[PDB]
C-alpha cells in the first residue's frame, strides 16, 4: 500500500 | 548530481573451463539513471544479455545487474563496457576469474 | 530489529522520446515485494515476492490506480521544477522519492519520512515530527509554503502513522516464513602465488542471504584491515550474495594467517586456513 500523491504537484 | 558508476564483473558459480555459468556485470553508485551496459566476449557484443529492473539506494544512487550465460574457456576474454554521462569515454572492466 | 515499509519512486523525463519513465518499488525490511513500471505492454502493480500472491485483485487494481495517478502528478512536478530553476525543456531530469514508516516489535511507529530529490540533490523532506517541512534550497521553499497552506502534513501523517503501519503488520504476518530466510555462507580460501616471495590468500564467501556479512584476516589474533583488500558484497543473481577478502603474506607462513566469517545465518563465526 503506497502513498497517494492525489494530484498534489510540487 | 552525476555520480560515476562502480562496476564489478564476476561469475555466479566458481568458474570451471567448459562448464556452463552466468557472467554478472554489477553496476552501482551512478546518477542520472540513463546508462548503456554492453557485455562483451572477445570485444564483441553478446546478444542474449538480461538486465534486472533498475532500483536506487538510501543515497539516491542507482544500481542494476546485467548478466548472460557463458562457458568459460582457457583463451576467451569477457568484459563489460559502461557508457554514462558522468565519464568522458565509456568504461570497460575485464573479467578476472580469481576475483 | 526495526521493521520497515518503504516505497522508492522515480520519474525520469525523456524529452522528444515519449512521456517520462515512472516506477514505484515497495520494500518490506529492505526486500522488494511490489513494483509498478510505466514502461510495459499493460502497466500494473505486480508482486515481486511469492507471498504477495495472497492479495486478491482488489489490492492490485487499487494500487495500480494509485500509481497511475502518482505518475501523472510527478509528470507535472518535472515540468513545474523546470520553471522554478529556469531550466530548458530539451534537458532530461530525475525526481526521486523515499516514502516509508518503520515500527518496533511492539508494532508501534518508531519513525516516518517522505524524502524528495531532484537530479540527485535533496529537494524537500518531512521532519521527524511529521508536522513541518525542510526545504533544501529556495525553489523548495515555494512548495513548502504551498503544502503547508494546503494541509499535506496532516494527510501524509494519516498515511505514515495510520495506513503505512497497519499494512506493514499485515505484510510481516504474510511474508514472515520467507523474510526470516537466512542461507549461511559457504567459504573457502584460494592460494595465488606472486612474482616475489609474497603470495595472496583470498577468503571466499558464497551462497549467503541476506547480503549483511563481515570478512576479517587475523595474525596473532590481531585483525589487519590496512594491508587487506575486499570487494563490495555483490549479488550471485540466484537470490544469494558473494564477497571475498584477500591479504598478501610471506611465502611459507600461510598457516599463521586465519580468515573469520560473520553472518547471522551462522550459529557462531566461521574460522578458515589455507587447506
Amino acid at each position: 500500500v503506497t502513498f497517494e500523491k492525489s494530484y498534489n504537484t510540487v | 548530481i552525476q555520480k560515476t558508476p562502480q562496476i564489478q564483473v564476476y561469475s555466479r558459480h566458481p568458474p570451471e573451463n567448459g562448464k556452463p555459468n552466468i557472467l554478472n556485470c554489477y553496476v552501482t553508485q551512478f546518477h542520472p539513471p540513463h546508462i548503456e551496459i554492453q557485455m562483451l566476449k572477445n570485444g564483441k557484443k553478446i546478444p542474449k544479455v538480461e538486465m534486472s529492473d533498475m532500483s536506487f539506494s538510501k543515497d539516491w544512487s542507482f544500481y542494476i545487474l546485467a548478466h548472460t550465460e557463458f562457458t568459460p574457456t582457457e583463451t576467451d576474454t569477457y568484459a563489460c563496457r559502461v557508457k554514462h554521462a558522468s565519464m568522458a569515454e565509456p568504461k570497460t572492466v575485464y573479467w578476472d576469474r580469481d576475483m | 530489529g526495526p521493521h520497515s515499509l518503504r516505497y522508492f519512486v522515480t520519474a525520469v523525463s525523456r524529452p522528444g522520446l515519449g512521456e517520462p519513465r515512472y516506477m514505484e518499488v515497495g520494500y518490506v525490511d529492505d526486500t522488494e515485494f511490489v513494483r509498478f513500471d510505466s514502461d510495459a505492454e499493460n502497466p500494473r502493480y505486480e508482486p515481486r515476492a511469492r507471498w504477495m500472491e495472497q492479495e486478491g485483485p482488489e489490492y492490485w487494481e487499487r494500487e495500480t490506480q494509485k500509481a497511475k495517478g502518482n505518475e501523472q502528478s510527478f509528470r507535472v512536478d518535472l515540468r513545474t521544477l523546470l520553471g522554478y530553476y529556469n531550466q530548458s525543456k530539451g534537458g532530461s531530469h530525475t525526481i526521486q522519492v523515499i516514502s516509508g514508516c518503520e515500527v518496533g516489535s511492539d508494532g508501534r511507529l518508531l519513525r516516518g519520512y517522505q524524502q524528495y530529490a531532484y537530479d540527485g540533490c535533496d529537494y524537500i523532506a518531512l521532519n521527524e515530527d511529521l508536522k513541518t517541512w525542510t526545504a533544501a534550497d529556495m525553489a523548495a521553499l515555494i512548495t513548502k509554503h504551498k503544502w503547508e497552506q494546503a494541509g499535506e502534513a496532516e494527510r501524509l501523517r494519516a498515511y505514515l502513522e495510520g495506513t503505512c503501519v497497519e499494512w506493514l503488520r499485515r505484510y510481516l504476518k504474510n511474508g514472515n516464513a520467507t523474510l526470516l530466510r537466512t542461507d549461511s555462507p559457504k567459504a573457502h580460501v584460494t592460494h595465488h602465488s606472486r612474482p616475489e616471495d609474497k603470495v595472496t590468500l583470498r577468503c571466499w564467501a558464497l551462497g549467503f542471504y541476506p547480503a549483511d556479512i563481515t570478512l576479517t584476516w587475523q595474525l596473532n589474533g590481531e585483525e589487519l584491515i590496512q594491508d587487506m583488500e575486499l570487494v563490495e558484497t555483490r549479488p550471485a543473481g540466484d537470490g544469494t550474495f558473494q564477497k571475498w577478502a584477500s591479504v598478501v603474506v610471506p611465502l611459507g607462513k600461510e598457516q599463521y594467517y586465519t580468515c573469520h566469517v560473520y553472518h547471522q545465518g551462522l550459529p557462531e563465526p566461521l574460522t578458515l586456513r589455507w587447506e
